Order: C-alpha cells, then structure tokens, then sequence
RNA sequence: GUGGUAAAGGAUGUGGCGCCGCGAAGACAGCCAGGAGGUUGGCUUAGAAGCAGCCAUCCUUUAAAGAGUGCGUAAUAGCU
C-alpha cells in the first residue's frame, strides 16, 4: 500500500505550494478595515480564507503520517513495527477523507445517475461489445453496493443490443460513473468473422442525474396580457356591438395566440389561454432539452476516430488514454474493477483538468 | 366526506344555537356576525396561526364546513348549479366558537387569533376563558 | 498613569496561535509590534497550560494593548469534563452529557481568581447555570440541610 | 355641514359608566448619575460579541442594570 500513500501525498502536495502562496495574498488582504467596509468584497475574501481549512489539515496531518511511519516501519516481524502499523489504519480512514474531498465536488455527484450504452462503428460485432459493457457497468454497481434499475433495453439483429439505458440507484452514483462517458475501443478476433482476424469496434456511453418541472407557474396572471375587441366576419348587429375577440399575449416571451371562433368572450379567453399554455409549454420544454444539447456540448464526439480507453483482449491489456494508465486484466476490468481506476485516474484527471483550467484560464 | 349531493340554501335566523363556549384551549375566536365561512377561509386562518408561532402549541377548529356551495358557470336557467365551485362552507352564527389555541402565551394567542380574524369575512372577538362552564 | 485606547476581546489557545483571523483583522488593521508583544505572551503562557483563555485586550494610546489574560470561558471548563469541544444544539430535549455538581466546584475555584463573585456557593449556581443552558445537567446530595 | 343617507379595517376626536394597578413612606412626564461583571450564554454560520436563524429560565458588586428593547458595524464599541 506504500504506493497509493505517496500518491495521495503527491495530490495533497501540489495543493500545498499553490494554495500556499494563494493564501498569503488573501490573508494580508483581510487585515485592512477598508477591505471590510466593502461588504460583498470581503465576503469572497473570507471565502478563500475559508478554503484554507481544507488546505491546512491535509498537508499537516498527512505530512506527519508519512515520516512517523517511515521510521518505525522499515524492518521487524513482531514487536514495535506491528505497533506502528495499526496507527496508520486510522490514517487509512484519513486517506478516506481525502478521497471524498476530491470526488464529492461535482454539480450532482451525490445523486443517482443514468447510464446509456449505444453501439457504433463495428457492425454486429460493435453491438456485441455494447452488451459486454452493459454487464460490465451493471456488475460494478452490484459490488459498489448499488441498485440497478434498467430503464430501457433493445437487443440487436444478431448479437443482442442496439441500445440500452440504466438507472444506478444509490449515492455518488453520478460522481462515480461521471468519468465514463465517451467512446471505448475494443480489439479482438471477431466472433463473427469467418477468418477471425483482429477487428476494432466502438461503443458509446453517457451519464446524467435527474430533475424537475415548471409548467403552470407561468400562467400566473401578472405575466400575460389579455385584450378584448370586436370579432370579425359574420355576426350581423351582434358581431358589430359585441366584442368577443380575445388575444392573450405572453409578455415574458412575446408569444401570442388570438381567438374569435365562438360568440362568447369568456369561452374564447378560455380557449386562447388553453392554447398559449401548450405553445409556451413546448418552448420551455425545448429549452430544457436545449440545455441537454449544451450537455451534448460538454462532450459529443463521433464514433471511432475518437476513444477514451482501449480494451484489447489479444495481448490482454486495457488502456485509459486520458491518463496513460494501463492494466493487463481486461477480464477483471470487464467485471467491476473500476474503483481504483475511476478513483485516481478518472477523478484526478477530470477534476484536475477542469480545476486547473478554472484557476488558470477560466 | 360523503353525505348526499347538493343542499338548499336556508336562511341564517338569529344566532340561537349559533354559538357556544370555549371547549378546549387557553383562548378562542368567536363570531359576532352570521355568515357562511368557506373551506378556504378556514384553512387560511389555520395556516396563518401556525405560521405565526412556528413549532407551536395546539390549534383547535370547532367549526366545520359541510354545506355544498352551488354556483352557475356564467349561463342562465336549466337545472340547479353544478355547484361546489367554492366547494363547502360552515354556518357560523353570532356567538359560535371557531378556533381554540392552547399551549402558548397571551401575546401569542392574541396576535395569532387576531391575524386569523383578518381572513374571516366577519367581525370577531377573542376570549380568555372567564370560567363559565357547566 | 497609563494611556489606553480601545478594548478588544479575543478567545484563543494558551501559548499557541498566530495572526490568523479574526485575530488578523483586529491587531492587523490597528497595528502590531508582535515582536515584543508576543514575547510577553509566551511568558504569560510559559508554565501555563492550554485552554480557551479570554485575554481582555485593550489597545493603548501608543497603539499597543492591555493583554490581561483571564480564565477560559464556562463552555471550556464544562467540555473539560465530557471530553468534547462544543455544546448541545438544543438545551432541553437533548443532553450530550451529565456531570457532577462536585466537579463544578474545583473547576469553579479556577474561575474565581478573575470572576467577581464573592463565595464559591454562589459560584455553584453560575457554573451549574452555564451548564444548564448549554445542554448538560447534574446530581447533588447535601444542598440546603436546614430543619 | 356629521345631520344631508358605503364596508372590512383603522386612530392620544369628544362625552359617559365600570374594573385593575401606582402615589404625600413623593407617583406619571421631563430631567442628572450608573445602567456592570464570568458573558464574548450554549448551538450553527465565512462571520453570528444582549442584539440573523435554532435552544433556552445562572449568580455576583448593588438601592440598581433583562442570559436582553431598538437602531447600528463585516463582526465591535457605541446611543437607548
Ligand atoms: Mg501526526
Ligand atoms: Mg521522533
Ligand atoms: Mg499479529
Ligand atoms: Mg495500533
Ligand atoms: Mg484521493
Ligand atoms: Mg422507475
Ligand atoms: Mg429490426
Ligand atoms: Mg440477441
Ligand atoms: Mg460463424
Ligand atoms: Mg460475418
Ligand atoms: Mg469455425
Ligand atoms: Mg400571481
Ligand atoms: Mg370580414
Ligand atoms: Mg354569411
Ligand atoms: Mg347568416
Ligand atoms: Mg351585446
Ligand atoms: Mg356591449
Ligand atoms: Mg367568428
Ligand atoms: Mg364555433
Ligand atoms: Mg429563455
Ligand atoms: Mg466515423
Ligand atoms: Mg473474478
Ligand atoms: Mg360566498
Ligand atoms: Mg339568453
Ligand atoms: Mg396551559
Ligand atoms: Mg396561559
Ligand atoms: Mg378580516
Ligand atoms: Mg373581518
Ligand atoms: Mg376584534
Ligand atoms: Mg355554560
Ligand atoms: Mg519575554
Ligand atoms: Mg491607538
Ligand atoms: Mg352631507
Ligand atoms: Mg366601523
Ligand atoms: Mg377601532
Ligand atoms: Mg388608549
Ligand atoms: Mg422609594
Ligand atoms: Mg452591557
Ligand atoms: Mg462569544
Ligand atoms: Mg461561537
Ligand atoms: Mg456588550
Ligand atoms: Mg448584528
Ligand atoms: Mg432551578
Ligand atoms: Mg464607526
Ligand atoms: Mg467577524
Ligand atoms: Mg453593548
């Protein structure tokens, strides 16, 4: 375990120098009264000042755990060496605190997620893999200790799955699956090829939380404006001196509907409203899906030029391309061994990527 | 609820049985004037009362709406109103005890029981509990 | 024969601290010669142990301060018993710990070298009373006696 | 200019009856002095010092001063 220890120390270490200097600029800032007489200003001041709580304790606590262990650890099979080992068992649940502080920082990491597998380049073979990944991610959820609700499944032509979708019930289901989007490369002799040669195939994967609605809130009076007016066409003297035309304009969007079918202003206002609803509902509905089209913008590559992590069963080895990391047990990987992988590699990269972007050019 | 259907209006003659005395609670609210009090009106006062003393004592509701409220959809004369538009109401005649509060201080009962009076279509009055019993 | 300027109350660890806020703000926006200032602090906490000492600071006309160290607050003494670092969320329904009206006494004697209260008998209700409105009750036996 | 024709609801309009408490051992008002100590009540909160929100009922100097009325500061002190 000496390996993952120095690793967690390395994570906390680069935090040190950066937040080291970042703290010193901020602290002498919080000294002046002129700084505080700017209320909203010294708010975000005390915010960064706050971040120095999670910064300090990690470095301090972890720094001392490295050294102390190193000493009474090197050599002994019985006495004081096994005395020092379970002192780091509590330090192992303190490694726990560290990891939780690196993952939980997603928009909706904490809530359950929704995974979807959709095959790609590779034909009948490509979809055979889609199902392999289905069981893969499914099987992982069982071990993570999570309930899997399969929302939709659709077997393909020969091999079985043109598409599939799942609901990983639990907590941090999203934060955990989050770094599993993108395509996946799969090399092997094709169980469908009459010659059996090596064939690359590609499946797609995506992931998402869950949310609410907004409909009726809009029909609130003060937002729209209703005009009356004489109708048009037939009515005789009735249509003349009887205004039964109605037009509800939805001021917030300008969108409007007008109606003058019946002879009743009340029955016409009733109708217009009932149609403005449906129109206004579709607009707001699109806007919802239009936000998910900007979540397609978060990542939405093609289908086989691009990859994320290769799985070759020939030479036995998976390879997350995002991290350079490797392995040689695609069998185990295609079963659930993801914690270690996702944890470090995926979280690290994902978080450090967007994080360093945000604090350097975003 | 169950009963049956729609019910005639009937008048609100003198507040004879229209009334009572404070049953439970430290204080209460009495009707000075006859009226039909709607379901909505009731709940309005209730939720008001609670909202005032959050996590508070106990509010009793001595009145209860069981008269069906008929009404016509903007038409003329065939049949009796499909009614029930405001839904239901309670016959409150001068004297009746409508709400009992308990487990709070005067300044709380007074205030809350007053705020409630603002939701009711009627002139009202808040009583201590004298002693007059039976 | 002593020029003062402004009283400023701070709570801190005895013999352990740094500028760090809200201490930074106070003596930071009002100046600090913490060289010789924190030199009288280390001796005033040389043989002295740790706690939540409320040192009643009072800036001087030379922009200094009156660093009169005082006995750590009642909440401090109480959690010296239950081994905590806090107090009950809601003094009433919940009760984190239950102590002795005996222990209160010898820890209350620690409090009288600064407190104004005359006798330790009146200093029994004060410390018990602080423990009252902080989420912890007690037990006693002698009390009044009388006829 | 009520009378000479409106409702919830409001207010130190004015008159009359009634109950309660204070005061010549000095009341109400105004006005001079303190108005305090552990305390900075406990809990949350970036912060939460009688004084955001949550929980609540100590004693001491005294003739007197609330774990607190309202303002106010980022939080104080402040004035009350
Ligand atoms: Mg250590
Ligand atoms: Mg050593
Ligand atoms: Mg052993
Ligand atoms: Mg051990
Ligand atoms: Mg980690
Ligand atoms: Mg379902
Ligand atoms: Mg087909
Ligand atoms: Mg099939
Ligand atoms: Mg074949
Ligand atoms: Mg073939
Ligand atoms: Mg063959
Ligand atoms: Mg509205
Ligand atoms: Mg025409
Ligand atoms: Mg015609
Ligand atoms: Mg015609
Ligand atoms: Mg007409
Ligand atoms: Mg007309
Ligand atoms: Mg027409
Ligand atoms: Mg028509
Ligand atoms: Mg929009
Ligand atoms: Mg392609
Ligand atoms: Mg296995
Ligand atoms: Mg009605
Ligand atoms: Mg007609
Ligand atoms: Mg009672
Ligand atoms: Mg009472
Ligand atoms: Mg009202
Ligand atoms: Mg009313
Ligand atoms: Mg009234
Ligand atoms: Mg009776
Ligand atoms: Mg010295
Ligand atoms: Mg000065
Ligand atoms: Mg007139
Ligand atoms: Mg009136
Ligand atoms: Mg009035
Ligand atoms: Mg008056
Ligand atoms: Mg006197
Ligand atoms: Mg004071
Ligand atoms: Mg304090
Ligand atoms: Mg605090
Ligand atoms: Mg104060
Ligand atoms: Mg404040
Ligand atoms: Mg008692
Ligand atoms: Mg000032
Ligand atoms: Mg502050
Ligand atoms: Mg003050």
């Amino acid at each position: 375990n000496a390996s993952r220890n120095a690793w967690k120390a390395s994570g906390g270490i680069f935090d040190i120098p950066q937040k080291e200097t970042r703290l010193k600029e901020l602290e002498r800032r919080l000294e002046d009264p002129s700084l505080w007489n700017d209320p909203e200003a010294a708010r975000k001041v005390s915010q960064e000042a706050a971040r120095l709580r999670r910064t300090v304790d990690t470095f301090r606590s972890l720094e001392s755990d490295l050294q102390g262990l190193l000493e009474l650890m090197e050599e002994l099979p019985a006495e004081e060496r096994e005395a020092l080992k379970p002192e780091l068992e509590e330090a192992a649940k303190k490694l726990d605190e560290l990891y939780h502080q690196t993952l939980l920082n997603f928009p909706h990491a904490e809530k359950n997620a929704i995974l979807t597998i959709q095959p790609g380049a590779g034909g009948t073979e490509a979809c055979d893999w889609a199902e392999m990944l289905l069981r893969m991610y499914t099987r992982f959820a069982e071990r993570q200790g999570f309930q899997v609700e399969v929302v939709d499944l659709t077997p393909g032509p020969e091999a079985g799955i043109d598409y599939a979708q799942i609901l990983v019930k639990g907590e941090n289901a999203y934060g955990l699956l989050s770094p599993e989007a993108g395509v996946h490369r799969l090399v092997r002799p094709s169980p469908f090829d009459a010659s059996g040669r090596r064939h690359t195939s590609f499946a797609g994967v995506e992931v998402i939380p869950e949310v609410d609605e907004e409909v009726e809130v809009v029909l609130k009076p003060e937002e729209l404006r209703i005009d009356v007016m004489r109708a048009s066409g037939p009515g005789g003297q009735g249509v003349n001196t009887t205004d039964s035309a109605v037009r509800v304009v939805h001021l917030p969007t300008g969108i409007t509907v007008t109606c003058q079918t019946t002879r009743s202003q009340i029955k016409n206002k009733e109708l217009a409203l009932k149609i403005l609803k449906a129109r206004l509902y579709e607009l707001e509905r699109k806007k919802r899906e239009e936000e998910l089209k900007a979540l397609r913008g978060e990542v939405r590559p093609i289908e086989w030029g691009s990859q994320i992590r290769s799985y070759v069963l020939d030479k036995n080895y998976v390879k997350d391309h995002r991290t350079g990391l490797m392995r040689h047990d695609p069998e185990n990987v295609l079963d659930g061994d993801l914690m270690d992988l996702i944890w470090a590699g995926l979280e690290w990269k994902a978080g450090r990527r967007q994080g360093t972007e945000e604090v350097e050019a975003e | 609820r169950m009963k049956y259907r729609k019910q005639q209006r009937g008048r609100l003659k003198g507040a004879t049985k229209g009334g009572d005395y404070v049953a439970f609670g430290d204080f209460g609210l009495v009707a000075l004037e006859p009226a039909w009090i709607t379901a909505q009106q009731i709940e309005a006062a209730r939720v008001a009362m609670v909202r005032h003393f959050r996590r508070g004592g106990k509010i009793f509701i001595r009145i209860f709406p069981d008269k069906p409220y008929t009404k016509k959809p903007l038409e003329v004369r065939m049949g009796k109103g499909k009614g029930n538009v405001e839904g239901y109401v309670a016959v409150v005649k001068p004297g009746r005890v409508m709400f009992e509060v308990a487990g709070v201080t005067e300044e709380q009962a007074m205030e809350a029981l007053r705020i409630a009076g603002h939701k009711l279509p009627i002139k009202t009055k808040i009583v201590r509990r004298d002693a007059y019993d039976e | 024969m002593k020029k003062v300027v402004a009283v400023v109350k701070l709570q801190l660890p005895a013999g352990k601290a740094t500028p760090a806020p809200p201490v930074g703000p106070a003596l930071g926006q009002h100046g600090a010669n913490i060289m010789e200032f924190v030199k009288a602090f280390n001796a005033a906490t040389a043989n002295m142990g740790d706690a939540i000492v409320p040192v009643e600071i009072t800036i001087y006309a030379d922009r200094s301060f009156t660093f009169v160290t005082k006995t750590p607050p009642a909440s401090y003494l109480i959690r010296k018993a239950a081994g905590l670092e806090k107090g009950a969320h809601k003094p009433g329904r919940e009760k984190v710990g239950r102590i002795t009206w005996e222990q209160v006494l010898e820890i209350a004697k620690q409090k009288m070298p600064d407190l104004n209260t005359t006798d330790l008998e009146a200093a029994a209700r004060m410390i018990a009373g602080s423990a009252r409105s902080m989420g912890v009750e007690v037990v006693g036996a002698p009390e009044v006696k009388d006829a």
